Order: structure tokens, then C-alpha cells, then sequence
């Protein structure tokens, strides 16, 4: 019901026969072209390899067109993706604090581990 | 690594406990084109580029350049009323297909939302028997820790 | 979460076989003292 | 983006997991330090 790149509702949907799953013709037929190959299974794949109704209710106030509706629809590209691109930023730093107290816990379980038993040594050599 | 979850019935005392002794060795240790270019700075810059204000305002007895504007009114407002015809042709039918398809694709991930709650809470029941079998084996492992400690004693 | 608890899954699944591997050592170690400190006791009725 | 977020899901997840050996860890320490000192004052 979704295309797997862009995230629409396709028109012209086509399936691969490598990798069970649809895509929109256009893009599809954009990445065998760009890198000839499956996006999400990266197997081979080409053009010949691919297997090939949607209603809009046009609103009622449908100028707006050209004016409003075209340039809300590059204002939500532009602001979004300038967005996505901030999210993917503070992941990468989030990962770093993570990665950095993952690595501190592990130093304090290897001090630790060698504090306990040689603790519960000393209570079985006091016995003697 | 090994820590009990659902065995371990660990207070946020200890939370902070840890934390701290984390936070002290943290202490210690420290693709296209042009298109891209305008896109992020008017992202950045946060202001949309203008568009033609201009069909909607216009004026009478103007000259040869609102004689234009004019023009552009008329055939615009006749695709209009006929943009407005096939429509109402039409009407709600349209409209309620379209509403038909938008149940269809909802119900889908509702689907997938069970699916993965049914797999999520099956991993998480298996889990549970492993954290039972073994937190009673370390049971075990203590109570004969302590028979010993005393009995050591005891024999001295 | 259904990524997070497979990956919980196996990475405690090995740390539990440690755990207990590391305890059964420790077990097999305090009854070595058990096993001999009778033996002092036993002894004493020989001097008897 | 995603495929960062579950590194970071497991890692959050598995550190607060490791942070529970700690505090587990800690206290069994601490209960070997009284046991040993009471027992060795007298």
C-alpha cells in the first residue's frame, strides 16, 4: 500500500522478484540505474528483473495551486528533511555518550570483579 | 553483564549509587544538486521564497500591463468553473472511495502493532523462566556459601 | 523494544552460564575447607 | 537514522543493565569488609 523509498502511495507499483517488496516505478527504476542493484536486500538486481486505482478528492477550493498548495508542499520538504538532518546529528552524539559510559561500567565491573573474590578469599583463608 | 531483572526486587537509591560510580570513571576517561543548496538555507534562514501575489488584488482602468492581469482573471475563473464541474459531477462519491481506501491502510498497521506486541511480550516470557531458574540456583549457591562460613567456624 | 528484548535476550542468556560457572567454583572451593577441617576434628579422638 | 537508533536502544538498555551489576556487586563487597573485620577483631 506504501512504497518502500520514498514513503508514498504509489500510482504504478512494481514488485522485484528477489526481495518481496514494492516500490514505486520511478524510483525503482531510478536506483537499478544509479547502482544496479536491490535497495533494501543490496542483491542484484536490473530493470527486467521488476513486476509491474488511487483516489484524491481534489479539494473544493481547488491560483492556489500555483501559489499556496505548491509552496507549502517545498516548505514541508525543506523544513523537515533540514530537521532529520538535526535528529541525525544528536544520534550520532547520543551514540558517543553512550558508547563512553558503556566503556566506563565495564571498567568498574572488571575493578569490581577482582575486589569481590579476593574479599571472599580473605574469608576463607581468616578460617585457617 | 548479568543483572536480574525481574528477580532483583533494586531501589532508585541504588540507581544513584551507580550512576555516580559511573560518572566518576567517565570523570577519568573524558548527494545532489543545486537543489540542495537553496533548500537548507531556506530551512536555516527559515523564510519561503515569495510567490505571484498578484492574480488576486489587480485593478480597473489600469494600462497595458493590467489589460494582461486582466486577461489572466478570465481564463483562470472559467478553468475554475470548470475545475468546480466534474466535481460536483461527481460529488461525495469521489470523496467516500477515497475515504474507503484511507480504512484499509489504517487497519494494516493496527496488525502489525498486535504482531509485535505478541513477539515483544514472548521474548520478555521467556526471559522470565531463565531469570527464575537461576536467581533460585545462586539461592542455592548462598545458603551453602553461609553453611560453610559457620561451619568453618565451628570446626576451629 | 521487540529489538531491544531480542537483543537482552542474548547477550544475558551467555552471562548467566558465567555467573553460575564462576559460583559453582566458588562452591567447590569453601567445601575443600569443609572437607579437611573435619578431619582435625576426627583426629582428636585418636589422641583419646 | 533508525539504524543508529537501535544501537543506541541496545546500548541504553544493556548500560543501565550493566549498571545493575554494580550495585549488586557493591554490596556484596561492602557485606565482605564487616563479616571479615568483625571476625578478625576478635
Amino acid at each position: 500500500m506504501l512504497c518502500a523509498i520514498s514513503g508514498k502511495v504509489p500510482r504504478r507499483p512494481v514488485l522485484s522478484p528477489k526481495s518481496r517488496t514494492i516500490f514505486e516505478k520511478s524510483l525503482l527504476e531510478q536506483y537499478v540505474k544509479d547502482t544496479g542493484n536491490d535497495p533494501i536486500t543490496n542483491e542484484p538486481l536490473s530493470i527486467e528483473e521488476i513486476v509491474e486505482s488511487a483516489q484524491q478528492a481534489s479539494l473544493t477550493e481547488s491560483i492556489p495551486n500555483l501559489l499556496t498548495s505548491l509552496q507549502n508542499e517545498w516548505d514541508a520538504i525543506m523544513l523537515e528533511n533540514f530537521k532529520l538532518r538535526s535528529t541525525l546529528d544528536s544520534l550520532t552524539k547520543k551514540l558517543s555518550t553512550v558508547m563512553y559510559e558503556r566503556d566506563a561500567a565495564k571498567l568498574v565491573a572488571a575493578q569490581l570483579l577482582m575486589e569481590k573474590n579476593e574479599d571472599s578469599k580473605d574469608l576463607p583463608k581468616s578460617s585457617q | 553483564m548479568d543483572g536480574l531483572s525481574f528477580v532483583d526486587k533494586i531501589p532508585d537509591g541504588y540507581k544513584n549509587e551507580i550512576d555516580q560510580l559511573v560518572k566518576k570513571e567517565f570523570a577519568n576517561i573524558k548527494a545532489d544538486n543545486s537543489v540542495s543548496t537553496l533548500t537548507n538555507a531556506l530551512y536555516t534562514e527559515y523564510l519561503k521564497q515569495r510567490n505571484n501575489k498578484k492574480r488576486r488584488t489587480p485593478d480597473f482602468n489600469d494600462d497595458d500591463d493590467t489589460l494582461f492581469l486582466e486577461e489572466y482573471r478570465r481564463k483562470y475563473p472559467r478553468i475554475d468553473t470548470s475545475r468546480y464541474i466534474p466535481n460536483e459531477s461527481s460529488e461525495v462519491s469521489l470523496l467516500g472511495i477515497v475515504d474507503s481506501y484511507l480504512k484499509h491502510q489504517e487497519i494494516v498497521l493496527d496488525t502489525l502493532l498486535p504482531q509485535t506486541v505478541s513477539n515483544q511480550w514472548r521474548i520478555n516470557n521467556d526471559y522470565i523462566r531463565q531469570t527464575c531458574t537461576i536467581v533460585e540456583e545462586m539461592n542455592i549457591q548462598q545458603r551453602k556459601q553461609i553453611n560453610d562460613l559457620e561451619i568453618y567456624r565451628k570446626r576451629l | 523494544m521487540c529489538s531491544t528484548l531480542c537483543h537482552h535476550s542474548l547477550p544475558a542468556l551467555i552471562e548467566g552460564q558465567r555467573k553460575y560457572y564462576a559460583d559453582y567454583y566458588a562452591y567447590r572451593q569453601e567445601i575443600r575447607s569443609l572437607e579437611g577441617r573435619r578431619k582435625r576434628l576426627q583426629a582428636m579422638l585418636n589422641s583419646s | 537514522l533508525d539504524s543508529l537508533t537501535k544501537k543506541l536502544s541496545t546500548v541504553m538498555y544493556e548500560r543501565d543493565a550493566a549498571k545493575l551489576v554494580a550495585a549488586q556487586l557493591l554490596m556484596e563487597k561492602n557485606e565482605d569488609s564487616k563479616d571479615l573485620p568483625k571476625s578478625s577483631q576478635q
